[PDB]
């Protein structure tokens, strides 16, 4: 089995020339004979549903059968690394998903995991509190201890200089990269903080919470000042993410909701996202289609959303067994991954033209 | 760092077209518009679209419509630009430029709803009744323009209306409907072709009724049940009403009272569409990219994809309803991007790719098509290669500069072609001489063919006899006892008149008729049975043929306030000079121009300041030469050509209401200058072409054909040209005849393989298949072209884990087949541009050529280092479920013994290497004799052995490297998304390294190398219509140490770029990095010093502010980086060219406001035009 992105890009480069827009494109007609005419995202840029993946590929499971928490792609798309509860990095291949290698990174369940903006470094945390740097060849580089309590989410500045780690003691500590130096601590959050995202331009740190009195706090990295308080949910904001454009704050909480916030206008509120019958705990934005995102659930629900539509575009209810922790799109938006709450990990690619969706999923 | 961007070829390829009033309400004009350039066409009767006005915009026209305001004498235009800009403009009389009525800036951060990346294009629609106009902004906002003569607009939030529209496939205004009803296609629940089990069909229609005064919007006639894939909607005209909605597979007619009638076209609506659809008999086709319009009522002409044209007839019952549809298969044509009915029986087919042409249709209910004159088009230039011409003559072989011309893969599909483009005309010299001491020359006709060649020495006069053998004449006739000022035919090629300073000798042939003696003479004009003679002191005498043939003296009654400097004569075969009529032109030394009616002698036209160069003239220094001539069909439109202070400036003429009803408009140039000899020499019928040759330090052929388009062609070979004459002989066909500066007379004929009607002289070579790549092979001098073909697909590959299994497609007979592409590699001969027979490499069944370059691998066979092979990387596209693998194909051209009767068959491919690689092959290069191939995420640098490639050194690169180039052991690479990874290959150790990369993500079309003395720039074009130059600067601190690149110059070009050339200078060591834009044109980048740069940056900031640009635009914000942090360092040489267009009364005002003299800037700008005169 395989899902090769190469015949889509070459068909896009041959259509790169004589196509002025997407209003000039010859339409893909729904039959099994029009398989060559698929172009990737970035080609058929409007019509964003495109790439709303609901075709199953493979369930990449380990031998040891440990539940996985964070799964992210290598930024060249060569391989999926997978963080599990036993501190093991299981590197999955990127086209023929079989196997590459198993590392042993931490002595704890691997909580946060992020790659650099360039291909250089990979920040990984754990449930004990240690933060290790990682080269692209998966070599262990210098380590330290960031927090005394389990670190739940990490993310760094719009350059490779400065990261922030949030943990279950309630502190969001902002770190230097090269010196491993604790610059300052962001206190005054109320309880344990479980998500942090840096802004791509402006230099913000947005933190979630379990505390209902102080659910979302905007922070400043340069000062230690809390910029703005934004109580938006009833209980326990799980994930907080930001677009690459920087205008939107997307929030996932335990109260069966996802909410869009404009960070320029915190008084009002953009649209809300119901339909998760259980908690939404893994929100992940789409890299090329700004304004759409995947959303997981704790019953295993996988839902795909789009900004402007009140209902959901399409997704899966009770398909994936267990919870869902985190999702990561490939750098091209064609295939999606997910960390299940059991001991597996499923890969999802777009529906082919002409097929009838009669399997266990979808219909 | 510091550069300038110039445009060498204006962009061709039309996107928009209409048929409206432009000049006046009486006649109608075809108004076509391409990438940032507007053309207005008349129509003469064969019928040949004549150009009337061409307009250059500083934007990229995104929509275009025309609505005639009440009270106005013309019809306005509504030009939609990028980032939401509407611009209502009209043609202006008086000044011939087009006036700007209104501007509407609609770019607001609160309108975009948080969406940064703009996908949707703005769309302008106007009413059929002409009540209001509408613009869809950003895909959400509707701007309504009610009908100084305007009314202030108001923006409709569409998601604040009923039914939550949320999209906009198309929107039109309907007919009938006293309120201007706007129909809107949309999808409330958007779905995707390939996902139809969960969303079967969702398209809807809201016909909104616009109240101008009340500003309320009631929804009437909602439908909600249309098929999932609907393309454009078309408003059915007035006696029927309603709307036809093109779907991809079906075709619908919709009306507010009639039940919905819709038929399917091809059997693909089986399990996808639940809308109640019939089965259209006979018809079998798909409407996915179709352009259509209505003949007057009940007939619709549809241009499908594939170029096929159908005529849909709406079968109308007695209730003015629709019963059914009728489809017929008429003639096939160009792959259109537009469609317009012109009057009755004439259709225009505007097309980006392919030649946009004019059709004629007559009845035969059933129609038949006749093709009128097409418009030549250089299409989407995909890859282009710089080659050398073949038949350059041996007289010109010792020129020091390289002699080379470009070959462009243009067009697509059935209109796929090669384009052989070239600058300055290289004449074929058939016979040369050496005639010293004589400088002027004339050819007269003695009894079609030119009889006498007349040379004027300083002391005497040479006469030559033509015929079988050209030979110098010895007998009486012309007086050889002195110089002759000018010799020309009088009458109609019957009687020859020469003029010496002493008298005006007539001549009928070998025998002089009579003699008439007249201050030293300088020039005389003898055109059109009137001979006007002018001496040095300002005296003017006129002659005239008088058949009883003897010329009498009629000195003009003139009251001289100052001395007459120069003269011209002109008459009107197809004339606009109203109030064959003869006209005398006279320029006095005080600075005025005076056009005289010639049989009488009265002042008709008067300009107060004729020198200078004022842009538009109206009635009431040191001019050298002035010539009025007509150019075009039946000598229609006249031109004024003057010579004022080493600066050519030519004027058109256009009609405008006891004086002349004309005014003169100045047109731009690229040409510069640095007894009396005439420099402006009018020629008729040289290779069928009429026009002017302009003598000087840089010669320029001025041509106007029946198109009416002005064509300036230089001639840089063989130095400056002193004199010139048209020449028609026996052994020489219709040709020409000129002196060299070294004193060599050259019998010459234009080369017949080109076509000089286009802005560059171009031979368009039809392939009738898509040209992908082209590569000049320097050894044996041929071109290797990868082409395609469109065959119906019939199999589906599967990967079962053991072997491949093909699945046979088996459907109904009423079913359309998918397109499978089979690529083959041609071999084109430059000698005659026919493809070489028995030389074609045909690839595999599913195989696609991803790259072709001329790769010089190293070999011990030659005495040099390299051989210059042709290497093609190619891989198989069999769907996403099959692993893509590639194959590197190395070919060399070998001269063999030719097949008898076919001299072109001396060349043939020999394949050295053809082996299937481990993965796809995406790009190829060369590095000191090493082939650099990019497979997957690895970039192997192979080495060529005796028969096989052996790998030396690779790295792991990013996602999909598609372009690579390299210069002296440094490779540059180009990703789809990560945009840059420049490499370095050390020689001794077999290792390849990554020097630096662009840390930002960026789309990339292709890359180049900007070359200065020591500064090596990395030019990148980037899908967002931009250009940017990255440099590797380790000592800089804003970059990280030797890892991050930094852009140093940013520039928003209007069009996409795939090709890149480098030519040498003629600027010690800086290469010009040419490029051919994908929307038709060809551009430049010329590096400059900082000192020359900032004198012109102060100029551009003055030229942007103080000049009334077209459509009220900002030339700065258009050339600002992206969309439509920016570090701009590239000048706008299309805006600096409007410094040359200013009069030198007004040129000195901007020079004082920036603080210099005007003569320095003219030295600054004209060195840019001089060094860039290649190709």
């Amino acid at each position: 089995k395989t899902i090769d992105y190469n015949p889509s890009v070459i068909k896009y480069l041959e259509n790169r020339i004589w196509q002025r827009d997407q209003r000039d494109m010859r339409a893909i007609q729904p039959d099994a004979g029009y398989y060559n005419d698929l172009v990737p995202p970035i080609g058929m840029l409007n019509n964003p549903m495109n790439a709303v993946t609901t075709k199953f590929v493979r369930t990449s499971t380990n031998k040891v059968k440990c539940p996985v928490f964070v799964v992210r792609w290598t930024p060249e798309g060569r391989r999926l690394v997978t963080g599990a509860s036993s501190g093991e990095f299981t590197l999955w291949n990127g086209l023929t998903f079989n196997f590459e290698t198993i590392l042993q990174a931490h002595d704890s369940p691997v909580r946060a995991m992020t790659w650099s903006h360039n291909d250089m470094w990979m920040l990984t945390a754990d449930h004990g509190g240690y933060v290790k740097y990682w080269q692209s060849n998966m070599n262990n580089v210098k380590m330290f201890q960031a927090h005394k309590e389990a670190i739940r989410e990490a993310s760094f500045s719009p350059t490779d200089n400065k990261f922030a780690t949030c943990s279950d003691d309630g502190t969001v500590r902002i770190w230097d990269f090269l010196r491993c130096h604790e610059e300052r601590i962001l206190r005054g959050h109320g309880a344990d903080v479980k998500c942090v995202d840096w802004h791509p331009t402006k230099g913000l740190v947005v933190s979630g919470s379990k505390d209902s009195q102080q659910p979302i706090k905007f922070w400043d990295p340069k000062t230690g000042q809390s910029l703005a308080t934004l109580h938006a949910h009833k209980n326990t904001v799980m994930e907080v993410k930001l677009n690459l454009n920087g205008n939107w704050l997307l929030t996932a909480s335990r109260d069966h909701l996802c909410k869009l916030f404009d960070i320029r206008n915190l008084k009002e509120e953009l649209q809300v996202f119901r339909g998760h019958k259980k908690e939404a705990t893994a929100v992940a934005w789409h890299p090329v289609h700004e304004g759409l995102f995947a959303s997981g659930g704790s019953d295993g629900s996988l839902l795909f959303w789009h900004v402007g539509v009140e209902k959901e575009v399409g997704g899966m209810e009770m398909a994936h067994e267990g919870m869902i922790w985190s999702l990561a799109w490939h750098p091209l938006g064609h295939i999606l991954c997910s960390g299940s709450n059991d001991h597996t990990s499923k890969f999802w690619t777009r529906n082919r033209p002409g097929d009838k969706m009669r399997d266990r999923y979808n219909l | 760092m510091y550069a300038v961007y110039k445009q060498a070829h204006p962009p061709t390829g039309l996107e928009f077209s209409m048929y409206c009033n432009f000049f006046n309400n009486s006649e109608r004009n075809l108004v076509v518009a391409g990438t940032s350039q507007l053309y207005v066409y008349r129509l003469n009767r064969r019928e040949k679209l004549e150009l009337a006005a061409s307009f250059s915009f500083f934007g990229n026209v995104m929509s275009m419509a025309s609505v005639q305001l009440a009270g106005a004498k013309r019809d306005a235009l509504l030009l939609s630009f990028k980032d939401a800009k509407l611009s209502v403009v009209e043609y202006d009389p008086g000044t011939h430029d087009l006036k700007t009525l209104s501007l509407h800036y609609f770019e607001e951060p609160e309108l975009r709803d948080g969406f940064v990346q703009n996908v949707h294009t703005p769309r302008v629609r106007v009413d059929p009744d002409g009540r209001c106009a509408a613009m869809l902004v950003y895909g959400t906002r509707l701007v309504v323009l009610p009908f100084s003569s305007f009314l202030p607009s108001y923006i409709i939030d569409v998601r604040a209306l009923d039914e939550k529209l949320l999209n906009i496939i198309d929107l039109q205004f309907l007919h009938g409907y006293y309120e201007p009803t706007l129909l809107i296609l949309f999808e409330p629940n958007q779905t995707w072709p390939g996902r139809v089990a969960v969303r079967q069909d969702t398209c809807s229609i809201v016909a909104i009724s616009l109240n101008i005064t009340q500003k309320v919007h009631p929804v009437i006639w909602s439908l909600t049940s249309l098929p999932f894939d609907c393309t454009q909607a078309l408003a059915v005209p007035k006696p029927i009403g309603g709307v036809v909605v093109f779907a991809v597979n079906s075709l619908l007619y919709l009306n507010q009272s009639v039940p919905p009638y819709g038929v399917a076209l091809n059997s693909l609506t089986t399990g996808t569409t639940a809308f109640p659809l019939r089965t259209q008999e006979g018809v079998r086709i798909t409407l996915d990219c179709a352009q259509a319009t209505f003949i007057s009522y009940d007939k619709m002409v549809i241009s499908l994809k594939g170029g096929e044209i159908y005529v849909l007839t709406l079968i109308t019952d007695g209730m003015r309803s629709v019963r059914a549809f009728h489809f017929d298969k008429a003639a096939a044509s160009v792959l259109t991007t537009s469609m317009v009915t012109m009057e009755p029986g004439y259709l225009f087919l505007g097309s980006r790719l392919g030649n946009s042409l004019l059709l004629k249709y007559t009845e035969k209910a059933t129609y038949s098509f006749e093709v009128c004159d097409s418009i030549l088009n250089i299409g989407p230039c995909a890859n282009a290669a710089v080659g050398e011409p073949a038949f350059l003559s041996e007289e010109f072989q010792n020129s020091p500069e390289p002699d080379l011309e470009i070959v462009v893969c243009s067009g697509h599909g059935k209109n796929g072609a090669l384009s052989v483009l070239q600058k300055s005309i290289r004449p074929q010299v058939v016979t040369t001489f050496e005639l010293p001491g004589c400088y002027d020359m004339w050819t007269v006709i003695a009894p079609r063919r030119h009889g006498f060649l007349i040379l004027s020495r300083e002391d005497s006069t040479m006469i030559l006899q033509t015929g079988q053998e050209i030979m110098e004449l010895d007998t009486s006739g012309f007086a050889t006892q002195g110089p002759t000022v000018f010799a020309g035919n009088i009458g109609d090629n019957r009687y020859i008149v020469q003029v010496s300073p002493l008298g005006i000798r007539l001549l009928e042939g070998v025998n002089q008729l009579h003699f008439i003696p007249v201050a030293p003479i300088v020039q005389c004009a003898v055109a059109d049975p009137y001979v006007v003679i002018m001496s040095a002191e300002g005296h003017v005498t006129m002659f005239l043929l008088k058949s009883d043939h003897r010329l009498a003296l009629h000195k003009p009654p003139l009251h001289h306030q100052s001395k007459v400097i120069t003269l011209c004569l002109y008459r009107d075969l197809s004339g606009m000079f109203t109030t064959p009529t003869h006209w005398c032109l006279l320029v006095r030394e005080n600075g005025t121009m005076e056009i005289y009616q010639l049989p009488d002698w009265r002042l008709v036209f008067l300009v107060k300041n004729f020198p200078v160069g004022q842009r538009v003239l109206v009635d009431s220094p040191l001019v050298k030469e002035v010539l009025l001539v007509a150019l075009g069909s039946r000598q229609s439109r006249p031109y004024l050509l003057v010579h004022v202070d080493q600066e050519l400036l030519i004027y058109e003429a256009f009609p405008h209401d006891g004086n002349l009803k004309v005014r003169f408009k100045k047109v731009p140039h690229n040409i510069n200058f640095r007894g009396r000899v005439a420099r402006f020499r009018y020629f008729e019928d040289i290779y069928g072409y009429s026009g002017v040759f302009i003598c000087g330090p840089s010669p320029h052929w001025l041509l106007v054909t029946g198109r009416g388009a002005l064509r300036l062609h230089p001639m840089a070979i063989d130095g400056p040209v002193d004199s010139f004459a048209p020449f028609h002989n026996v052994n020489c066909p219709r040709g020409f005849l000129y002196f060299n500066r070294q004193g060599e007379l050259r019998i010459s004929v234009l080369p017949a393989y080109l076509s000089y009607d286009a802005p560059w002289p171009v031979r368009k070579i039809p392939l009738r298949c898509t040209a992908h790549y082209v590569a000049y092979h320097v050894e044996s001098k041929v071109y290797a072209v990868a082409t395609s073909t469109n065959t119906p697909c019939a199999r589906i590959p599967r990967m079962t884990g053991e072997e491949k299994e093909f699945e046979t497609i088996e459907r109904d007979e009423r079913y359309i087949h998918p397109q499978q592409e089979a690529f083959s590699i041609q071999l084109i001969s430059p000698v005659s541009w026919e493809a070489i027979p028995n030389a074609r490499i045909e690839l595999q069944e599913w195989e696609h050529v991803t790259c072709m370059k001329t790769v010089s691998l190293r070999s011990e066979e030659t005495v040099s280092g390299l051989k210059g092979y042709v290497a093609a990387g190619t891989c198989l596209m069999q769907g996403e479920e099959v692993t893509c693998r590639g194959r590197i194909l190395i070919m060399d051209v070998i001269e063999v013994v030719p097949e008898p009767g076919q001299p072109l068959t001396k060349n043939k491919f020999k394949v050295l290497y053809e082996k299937e690689q481990k993965g796809p092959v995406t790009a190829l290069c060369h590095c000191n004799g090493h082939l650099v191939s990019a497979i997957g995420q690895k970039i192997f640098l192979w080495s060529l052995r005796a028969s096989e490639l052996t790998g030396m050194a690779f790295i792991d690169t990013q996602l999909y490297i598609h372009q690579m180039i390299s210069v002296k052991n440094f490779i540059l690479a180009a990703d789809v998304m990560k945009s840059i990874s420049l490499l370095r290959y050390q020689e001794e150790s077999k290792t390849l390294s990554l020097v630096s990369r662009d840390a930002k993500p960026l789309e990339v079309y292709s890359v180049d190398f900007m070359v200065d003395n020591a500064q090596l720039g990395f030019l990148v074009s980037d899908r967002d219509r931009n250009l940017m130059v990255y440099m590797y600067l380790p000592e800089a601190k804003e970059s990280f140490g030797g890892m991050r690149l930094l852009r140093r110059a940013d520039f928003h070009v209007g069009a996409h770029v795939n090709t890149f050339w480098r030519t040498p200078c003629r600027w010690e060591n800086k290469h010009i990095t040419w490029f051919a834009t994908l929307d038709g044109g060809i551009g430049l980048l010329l590096p400059m010093q900082e000192k020359t740069y900032r004198r012109l940056l102060m100029l551009q900031n003055a030229l942007t502010t103080m000049l009334p640009h077209h459509a009220g635009l900002n030339p700065r914000a258009f050339r600002m980086l992206h969309v439509d942090n920016a570090v701009r360092n590239v000048l706008d040489g299309e805006l600096l060219n409007r410094y040359l267009y200013l009069s030198t009364m007004e040129r000195s005002e901007l020079a004082k406001k920036i603080g210099t003299t005007p003569d320095i800037i003219l030295d600054d700008l004209l060195e840019t035009d001089r060094v860039t005169a290649h190709f």
